[PDB]
């Protein structure tokens, strides 16, 4: 697929009909951690596969790269009695990309 | 990171002895073969030619040979050359039109002589080479304008030059010239996101061929065949078991650039091997570059002997040999002992016989029982000649008769051929022991399969499989047996024999020493069937008819190189194992090597071809030729690289005249875009009219005219001109024709200038045929001297008939103060010689009709593009994404 150009745009499409992607049947190590406020955009916007391009001598090279390793977070919600009602709502949502 | 070189268990590892390379044993391997023959022609008297025997340096001539990879045959220029220029006479509407690509090919190359071949074809190649030059190029980035909402090519790309006519004109032909120049419009110039630009120019024909040609080329290659040859490249990597990254290559191409490609990889292997006498240069080669880096590794210390308490010691039997060194030449034999291991039919053992060293006797005895079970003298390939196995039989015979313990009986034969004889109690035979090249009775490959066929192999020429002793590679790592049952015919009939003979020590000693020997081999056959895979490996016909012409003592082409080797060094290569820890650095270099030498080879041989057939097409210019004429004047036009790689043995002082005919006539190529141009320009070529010297020469008594100056201006206008140039040849009647013998004999009896004037008085004509003669031209605005208005197609020197000719061009020039009868003289003067070629070089046409050669087609790419060489790419380590059938 990346040989044709049509790597990003699948995994756009797959994501856009709400699917699930597996990548290899590789054994992966398992990482706990614990957070109590808006972890960093490493865990959750991070993906499992790197994807490189380069040029040599005009010939297009390309480097495909599947991670090792995963993590599982736990999110604890706090919260004061300053808050508005409706303080945690936001009009764009934020995503995560990972299920194990 | 490989699984065969993990040691789990003392046994296989032990102290590092020494190590060798490819580069440092390709010397050593031609030093020994030339340091032979010198010795030789030293002690003895010999009677033969002066030859000196170097050795060169071998990774120079590789590394030169990878560098002529970088060169280009093309070249990139904005603008084509001119290719006609004007000559403006005092006329007000005609000129003399020139076409320059004839006035610059008839300056190319020496005069052409009748005792000079060798000068001859060095010309007729320096002038294929140089219109071969001059035809290829690619334009890019030319110049336009504007004009009327239209794009208009400059005149400076045109290949018409007319600068120095433009004052003499008239306004309404400079209008009209105007016009024509503004109507070269670019077509499909008024669009955008474009990649060429067509529009119309002038240019000679052989020039245009090749410039076609080439741009069929690079239109027709593209990205199907750089497919193909990484594809062939992975399988290559797959046979080689070679690591690949993670990195792979795509087929996208961005849109301003266009790739070019010169090579392939497929490479005819047949190409290599029919160059006369080349075995020792390609096996030179070989070892060169695919020899991997390793090291000798002694078998471990404990196999001998055992303690059990500190003044307890079990003793070997071989203990003194074991406790001994080597010297430097015993080294080198053992270099010599594994190089002929590691190549089965093209290097042979000998025995080396010298008076200088005192050996105890029974190293020689260890040696012949050592030697049997070692070396290979089977029934498809051998490694040591008949005498060396005689050697070593009666070596066999004199440790077996000679017993330090109590005597068993033994029973002889009839005969007194060695080895035949019953020993021991049991009566065992040792009739098999003694050699027989029919079958292999006495070593290895006894009752074993040592040459199969598996798989189809990347290269068509070769397709065996070596296993030495029955040995798979596939026993390090996946094993049939437990370490008992390791084991084969030939051994276990050694041990059975030496039992029999009441040795029982040497028998422990030797099945204590079996698997190490049997890893030995298996690692030699996995060496010798992974990295030595190339062109230079020897063809499967050769290998198979190598054992029967030397059975039969019949002539061969592919003989053997035959070295020697001391008694000791038996024994010392028989306690070493070669354990490889680097692959050679050019491993994944060498097949664009091949490729560039399979080219240039190539296109040597089509240039010979061409070339073999002057003598039949012109039998009187080359009365005094050889083949081995062309092919020191095809020879002196190469590159040297491949020169060098040719004559790694000194072969060139061998080749008679039989050889280079038998491999000129060989029908095998190797196509590349060098090879192409070169044939289009032998097409374009085989014309001798476009080459400049012709045989059409005319002698007939001419008048120089005398016109009637009546009217000053009208004769202005006419454009009056002269010249001896023929636009149509006289009828075959009224003509004679004369010959190089004829005129050779009518002159030595001083009847020629007789002859030749009697023909004249009767206003004939006569031809000097059947001789090539180079033609010059020139121009004249007085009248020219004597040497040239009245020469001769001869010289007095006897007479040379091939003598150089002057086509001229005589322009008059008149002004007002000449009277009518100004030009008009009482004894006439007289021209002789005539010249007639069918090509259209000098012409008086009209300035209305200048620019009336526009009439070729020229493509251009634009500015924005590029253009770039991918052939350095062509590595084996490379993995294409998307899988090829």
């Amino acid at each position: 697929q990346a040989n044709m150009g049509q790597f990003r745009a699948a995994l756009r499409r797959i994501m856009d009909d709400d699917d699930w992607v597996r990548f290899g049947g590789v054994l992966r190590t398992v990482r706990v951690k614990f957070y109590d406020a808006r972890p960093p955009d490493d865990v959750l916007q991070g993906l499992p596969f790197s994807y490189d391009t380069n040029e040599r001598g005009g010939l297009a090279y390309a480097t495909i790269k599947y991670a090792t390793e995963t993590t599982i977070f736990y999110l604890i919600y706090n919260v004061e009695f300053s808050n508005t009602p409706d303080s945690l709502v936001l009009i764009n949502p934020t995503y995560t990309m990972t299920k194990v | 990171q490989r699984p065969e070189r993990i040691k789990t268990t003392p046994y296989l590892e032990g102290d590092v002895l020494s190590s060798d390379s490819g580069p440092l044993l390709s010397v050593f391997a031609l030093q020994e073969i030339m340091q032979k023959v010198r010795q030789v022609q030293a002690d003895y008297m010999t009677a033969t030619r002066e030859v000196d025997f170097t050795v060169p340096d071998v990774q120079k001539i590789l590394d030169d040979i990878k560098a002529l990879a970088a060169e280009q045959v093309y070249k990139i220029v904005k603008v084509p050359s001119i290719s006609f220029r004007h000559i403006v006479m005092q006329s007000r509407d005609r000129v003399l039109r020139v076409d320059t690509y004839y006035e610059e090919m008839s300056q190319v190359g020496d005069v052409i002589t009748e005792d000079e071949p060798e000068k001859f074809y060095s010309t007729i190649i320096k002038k294929v080479r140089f219109i071969r030059g001059k035809g290829s190029f690619i334009l890019h980035d030319i110049p336009t304008r504007d004009h009327r909402g239209m794009e208009v090519a400059e005149p400076e790309v045109l290949g018409v030059e007319f600068k120095n006519v433009l004052p003499v004109l008239t306004a309404e032909h400079r209008a009209m010239i105007q016009n024509a120049l503004d109507g070269s419009i670019i077509e499909n110039g008024n669009v955008a996101t474009r990649d060429v630009d067509v529009f119309i120019g002038a240019c000679s024909e052989p020039v245009y061929r090749i410039y076609n040609r080439l741009q069929g080329y690079i239109e027709a290659v593209q990205l199907q065949e750089l497919r193909n040859s990484i594809g062939w490249l992975e399988r290559l990597g797959h046979r080689k078991r070679i690591t690949y990254s993670q990195e792979v290559l795509t087929d996208f191409r961005r849109q301003d650039t266009i790739w070019v490609l010169a090579l392939q990889l497929p490479v005819n292997p047949q190409v290599v091997w029919d160059v006369p006498r080349s075995s020792i240069a390609n096996l030179i080669m070989n070892i060169a570059t695919c020899l991997p880096t390793g090291e000798y590794i002694a078998p471990n210390p404990r196999i001998s002997s055992i303690t059990l308490t500190q003044r307890i010691t079990t003793t070997g039997p071989f203990a003194i040999l074991t406790g001994s060194t080597p010297t430097a030449q015993q080294l080198n034999d053992v270099r010599k002992i594994y190089l002929a291991l590691m190549f089965p039919g093209q290097i042979i053992l000998d025995l080396k016989i010298d008076p200088g060293e005192r050996m105890d006797p029974a190293v020689r005895m260890v040696a012949g029982v050592v030697g049997h079970l070692l070396f290979t003298a089977g029934g498809r390939f051998t490694n040591l000649t008949q005498n060396m196995a005689r050697q070593l039989d009666i070596a066999l015979n004199d440790y077996l008769l000679y017993m330090y313990n109590t005597r068993v009986q033994v029973n002889y034969g009839p005969t007194g051929e060695p080895l035949d004889f019953q020993i021991g109690r049991n009566q065992y035979d040792c009739n098999v022991f003694r050699a027989d090249f029919a079958t292999g009775t006495g070593y290895n490959g006894w009752a074993t399969i040592d040459v199969e066929y598996r798989e189809p192999a990347p290269y068509v020429h070769a397709q065996r499989y070596i296993r030495y002793c029955g040995i798979d590679s596939r026993e390090l790592i996946n094993p049939t047996t437990y370490g008992i049952g390791m084991t084969y015919h030939c051994y276990n009939e050694m041990l059975r024999m030496l039992v029999a003979a009441g040795k029982d020590s040497e028998a422990a000693y030797f099945r204590s020493m079996l698997p190490f020997h049997m890893v030995r081999f298996a690692r030699i056959n996995q060496i010798i069937n992974e990295d030595l895979h190339s062109v230079f490996s020897l063809p499967d016909d050769m290998f198979n008819a190598l054992l029967p012409d030397l059975i039969a003592g019949a002539h061969q082409n592919a003989d053997p190189v035959v070295l020697d080797v001391s008694w000791i060094s038996l024994w010392f290569a028989f306690n070493r194992s070669f354990e490889p820890t680097h692959r050679n650095e050019m491993l994944e270099v060498a097949p664009l090597i091949e490729s560039v030498y399979a080219s240039e080879l190539s296109v040597m041989k089509v240039d010979m071809r061409h070339l073999s057939l002057m003598q039949r097409r012109f039998p009187d210019v080359l009365i005094q030729a050889r083949p081995s004429h062309f092919w020191k004047a095809v020879l002196n036009d190469s590159p040297e690289a491949v020169k060098a790689v040719m004559n790694l043995s000194h072969s060139h002082n061998f080749i008679n005249i039989r050889d280079m005919m038998r491999w000129v006539m060989l029908p095998s190529l190797q196509p590349s875009l060098k090879l192409a141009l070169e044939e289009e320009a032998w097409a374009a070529a085989n014309d001798f009219e476009d080459l400049m010297l012709t045989d059409q020469v005319y002698m007939h008594r001419d008048m120089l005219p005398e016109p009637r100056l009546d009217d000053i201006e009208r004769f202005r206008q006419e454009g009056f001109y002269y010249t001896n140039m023929l636009e149509a040849p006289p009828e075959i009647d009224r003509v004679v024709q004369y010959t190089y013998e004829i005129a050779r004999l009518q002159a030595n009896m001083g009847q020629f200038r007789a002859a030749l004037r009697r023909i004249m008085d009767d206003d004939d004509w006569v031809r000097f045929g059947g001789v090539l003669r180079t033609v010059r031209v020139k121009f004249y605005d007085a009248r020219p001297p004597d040497d040239v208005l009245q020469g001769l197609p001869f010289s007095y020197d006897t007479i040379k008939y091939a003598t150089e000719t002057t086509i001229f061009y005589l322009i008059y020039n008149v002004e007002f103060s000449n009277t009518p009868d100004s030009l008009v003289l009482i004894n006439p003067t007289y021209t002789m010689t005539k010249v007639f070629i069918n090509k259209r070089i000098v012409e008086r046409v009209r300035v209305g009709q200048i620019l009336a050669v526009l009439n070729r087609r020229f493509v251009a790419y634009k500015g924005k593009m590029r253009i770039m060489d991918i052939t350095q790419s062509l590595k084996m380590g490379t993995k294409l994404a998307a899988p090829t059938v």
